[PDB]
């Protein structure tokens, strides 16, 4: 069995196929593992032909001595490793090493940018973020030995439906800045290096605003209040009035 | 673990405060200073204290079918009535002031004569 | 039997075990080893000089010299939140503004009093 | 954004009663004199 | 047969297999896809009747849901004695100025 | 299904070691495997029925035993740091009736040479910039986890007391720092990304969460620093806005006006009492 | 459709289902049976009700069913779910009835003054 | 609109206006 991840864009048709030559086997499987989990039967099947289950199916060729698997419609939930087993009658299955798949998303409006995140007060470290790409952008590590970058992820965010890339660079040293840190990668240009000039939308921060009970409760004394000032306030200007007329 | 198994459940969405017995029964009985204080069968596990904002304070008990447990105290401090003092603060406080004297003082001097 | 104190002046929370007569005395803050060697521990006391919310908040407990913490007499559970200029208002400090500001302005209206009586 | 019960509507309404009344004895006092 | 309410971050969705039909009540939002309902934000109050459909072999059925939330954001808490305090006050404020008329009225 | 039990174990050179694997689903025969990076799954022995095993493919350093028919344990005799492996219990009915093995959840091993090497983990939580909140109007949060020894951590992310699992992102291999030398440590990150009404409440409280396995309390520990044990480390922070208006100070609105309206009514109170007193006196004196 | 009714007083919730006027009514809360067994004094069951004292918020919040006796829960297609936060106490008010008792306030007592001075004028 | 401190510091303008000027009406009578 072939390895090697291979990088397939979402929505396609994806081909793996092992070859057991040579022996004359009979019963066939094959099975998934995503990372630090273990193994779970898919499909399962002994003779020649296909045995869908939904959208996986599989096909035996016993002349041709090769097996294989289709997935159509692919999802970016079928990054994982598949493993081809065979066994005669008896026990013993034989297994293949397995080959690792990844399936990367449709990212229709990008807008590439790098982002200067603020301080944490408990360490001395500071990190820079560069955030949605086009899926394209392949991202390099670092070359001195006091910055680490990390590979590129995708998060779904289902609140809002959708997704997006991301990448982490952090250091201890001096003299790093965000706009030197993913220098060792190719860029896409026009991408967005922000200004330190403030910018803070008033009327965003509106849109949450809440209320708990003791501050109605505490409003209406208030409102009391007012209505007791102006009572006792008329009775001392009309008794002020008849000391000094008579 | 040593007879200590009343621990507290803290920063849910409303400013609740809440307490869980650690024992395997049902009927679990409720202490607080010694006297009884209530009665809590299955399908509810968690004893209510209120809000956070009335800080609550006290030394809480459980009991299932062997004996009673260690207390746990409890201490709650946050603030909800404080007042920072600024320059506008005391500013606006004492300007109050003196108009209000002012218009009092006036007042007077028409009624005395 | 005797519960622990807890006294707080500014951003400095001062607490105390009188729970041992005379022994050596060691404290623990969420199963992590505390005091000794910002934080200080006196002969029974032990003060937090700048105190924040969120890192400082559970589980304390005393325990003497020689000990284990799982078998002390009970645990303190505090949740705290501190403020620099800042007075808490109760039902009897405002009462004490009231009674001393009546006490102040009832002085003035007398002296106007008589000295506008004494004018005309 | 929920106010609940903290709505300006309350307070200004208890000043524009007050400047109603403001209004009105400024015009008896120019009335009289 | 369940419709599936969930509770995002701090909002409330209506998820379903199909195209959700409005019978009465909040309206909401349709978000990028079809078969998703947004209903705005916990604190103030949806409540409505929506209507789904079936596949998944639940096929070739229907199902109804009613929402109803309360999150009590314009209450007060009263005991049944300070209303007493507060009226009594009240009332010998206003006989206080009555008190304060024919005082001057003859003067 | 299979369960097997522990998840996670440190060991030094020189000591035993039991791990177990339990079925209740009637099946028997049961085996053991062994998995490595570049190797695929290699077997090591297995039972063909009650009483009776085999040997298979590496089974130097291993020693088992078949009694009952829903326990078949495993022993390390003397472990050695090419032990360090991840290890997977597999069962099957009756002998190819139907070739379907199910496997369980594994259990990771690493072999130290010495107990001196062994470390917590150390978390930090950073804030999101204003910038893409003015710019995107979405928010994110980093948490790091660096400095820790071996590789066993779990992480999480936990918003008013619940957790989450929607908008996060996870590594799914943790890093090294030199990735030259043998004994070095390690280090992992995730985000979490939120709308930018719901980070602007000051109300809310975010935390993220590790949980750690390492040493007990059967292990000697003659060291100065403290005995590395299993344990929860974790970090926190509440939602702020940079400028306007919140609830938080409307509080200190409300509670300025309701001491100065106090106060003015007991300077009112104060000459209610003397008007009516001078009043009272010269009505007493017109007679 | 008739929709359920829901009546909150304090801490009482008091469901009423609709649909069935003159059969027997059994109900379930997550898929387990509620009411109707002596168990849990707190809660009750009528001919078309359910009374729940003490009212939760966190835990028994979530769906509620009714369907009639002699057949099954699986059957059912029409559901209610439901979120309360209640504590004693504490009642519901609007901001246009603050409004009008301010306002009836000023007007009564502007009354009371009119009518006291024109009699003490008529002494 | 938001911030009530307008609210208040308009309510402090208007109620001395009001006596004072009350005040001065009554006494031209
Ligand atoms: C008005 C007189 C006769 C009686 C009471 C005094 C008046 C003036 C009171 C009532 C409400 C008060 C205000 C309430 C709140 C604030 C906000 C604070 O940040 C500065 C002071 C300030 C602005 C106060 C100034 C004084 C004030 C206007």
């Amino acid at each position: 069995q072939d390895p090697g991840p291979l990088s397939v864009p979402e929505g396609a048709i994806v081909s793996l196929n092992c070859t057991y030559s040579n022996s004359a086997f009979q019963y066939f499987m094959w099975y998934r593992q995503y990372s630090r989990k273990g193994p779970e039967l898919l499909m399962y099947t002994y003779s020649s032909g296909n045995k869908e289950d939904g959208r996986f199916t599989a096909q035996v060729d016993k002349s041709s001595k090769y097996i294989s698997l289709f997935i159509r419609d692919s999802q970016p939930s079928d990054s994982a490793t598949y493993l081809c087993a065979m066994s005669k009658g008896y026990s013993t299955l034989t297994f293949g090493k397995g080959t690792m798949l990844l399936v990367s998303p449709d990212i229709q409006n990008p807008d590439p940018a790098v982002y200067q995140l603020r301080d944490s007060k408990s360490s001395d470290k500071s990190v820079c973020l560069f955030t949605d790409f086009d899926s394209q952008t392949n991202v390099s590590q670092s070359k001195d030995s006091d910055v680490y970058i990390t590979d590129k992820t995708v998060l779904d965010m289902r609140s809002m439906d959708f997704k997006s890339n991301s990448a982490v660079a952090w250091s201890n040293k001096s003299d790093f800045a965000c706009a030197n840190a993913f220098n060792n990668s190719i860029i896409p240009e026009d991408t967005f290096f922000p200004s330190p000039e403030s910018s803070c939308d008033v009327k965003l921060v509106e849109k949450s605003f809440e209320t708990d009970t003791n501050l109605n409760f505490q409003n209406l004394s208030v409102i009391g209040f007012r209505i007791l000032l102006l009572k006792v306030a008329g009775f001392n200007l009309l008794m002020t009035l008849r000391l000094w007329s008579s | 673990k040593g007879n200590h198994l009343v621990k507290v459940y803290d920063y849910q969405e409303d400013g609740s405060v809440l307490l869980t017995c650690d024992a395997e029964a049902k009927n679990i009985t409720w202490f607080k200073d010694g006297k009884m204080i209530g009665f809590l069968t299955e399908d509810k596990k968690k004893w209510n204290l209120g809000s956070n904002a009335k800080d609550p304070r006290g030394m809480y008990q459980c009991k299932g079918s062997q004996n009673k447990s260690k207390p746990l105290q409890v201490y709650y401090r946050m603030c909800q009535n404080c007042i920072e003092l600024n320059a506008a603060t005391i500013s606006g406080f004492l300007f109050a002031e003196i108009v209000s004297i002012f218009v009092l003082a006036v007042g007077v001097y028409f009624i005395a004569g | 039997q005797t519960p622990y104190k807890v006294s707080i002046s500014g951003t400095t929370v001062i607490l105390t075990c009188p729970q041992y007569p005379g022994s050596e005395i060691l404290w623990q803050h969420n199963d992590k080893n505390i005091g000794g060697d910002n934080i200080g521990s006196d002969e029974d006391h032990l003060s937090l000089k700048e105190f924040s919310e969120l890192e400082q908040s559970g589980y304390y407990v005393c325990y003497p010299r020689g000990s284990k913490p799982e078998d002390a007499n009970f645990y303190l559970y505090l949740r705290a939140r501190v403020c620099e200029n800042c007075m808490e208002m109760d039902v009897m400090s405002v009462a004490t503004i009231v009674i001393v500001d009546i006490c102040i302005t009832g002085g003035l209206l007398l002296l106007v009093y008589y000295w506008s009586k004494n004018r005309k | 954004q929920s106010f609940g019960l903290l709505d300006p509507k309350l307070c200004y309404l208890l000043d524009g009663i007050l400047f109603i009344y403001g209004v009105i004895l400024t015009a008896l006092f120019l009335r009289v004199k | 047969f369940k419709i599936p309410i969930e509770e995002l971050e701090d909002r409330v969705f209506v998820n379903c297999n199909t195209s959700i039909t409005w019978v009465e009540g909040t309206v909401g939002t349709l978000l990028s896809d079809i078969t998703r309902l947004d209903l705005g934000k916990r604190i103030l109050d949806p409540r409505g009747i929506y209507r789904c459909n079936g596949t998944d072999i639940y096929k070739d059925k229907e199902s109804t849901v009613q929402v109803h939330y309360r999150m009590c954001q314009s209450c007060v808490e009263l005991d049944p004695a300070t209303v007493a305090g507060i009226i009594v006050t009240d009332v010998i404020a206003t006989l206080l100025l009555a008190l304060g008329v024919f005082c001057f009225a003859g003067h | 299904g299979v369960t097997q039990t522990p998840k996670f174990q440190v060991l030094k050179t020189g000591q035993s070691m039991t791990l177990q694997c339990a079925q209740d689903m009637n099946h028997e025969y049961m085996s053991w495997y062994r998995q490595d990076p570049g190797m695929g799954l290699r077997l090591i022995h297995y039972s063909v029925g009650a009483g009776i095993t085999d040997q298979g493919e590496v089974p130097n350093g291993y020693n088992v035993s078949r009694s009952t028919t829903e326990d078949f344990p495993l022993r390390l005799l003397s472990a050695a740091p090419s032990q360090t492996s991840v290890y997977f219990c597999a069962s099957r009915r009756r002998q190819g009736a139907s070739g379907e093995q199910y496997f369980g959840p594994g259990t990771r091993l690493t072999v130290t040479e010495d107990l001196k090497n062994v470390f917590p983990p150390e978390v930090a939580v950073f804030e999101p910039s204003e910038a893409e909140i003015s710019h995107t109007q979405k928010a994110t949060l980093v948490c790091l986890a660096t400095g820790f020894y071996p590789d066993h951590v779990e992480l999480s992310w936990w918003v008013n007391g619940k957790e989450v699992h929607s908008g996060v992102s996870t590594d799914p291999q943790p890093l090294k720092e030199q990735p030259a030398l043998n004994d070095s440590r390690y280090c992992l990150s995730s985000r979490l990304r939120v709308s930018a009404t719901f980070w602007q409440n000051p109300r809310n409280h975010f935390r993220c969460q590790v949980q750690f396995y390492g040493l007990s309390e059967n292990d000697e520990w003659t060291q100065d620093r403290a005995k590395p044990v299993t344990q929860i480390v974790s970090a926190e922070a509440w939602g702020r806005a940079d400028c306007g208006f919140t609830s938080e100070s409307y509080q200190q609105g409300v509670l300025s006006a309701t001491i100065a309206y106090e106060i003015a009514l007991g300077k009112a109170t104060l000459y209610a009492v003397l008007v009516s007193a001078l009043v009272l006196m010269a009505m007493v004196k017109r007679k």
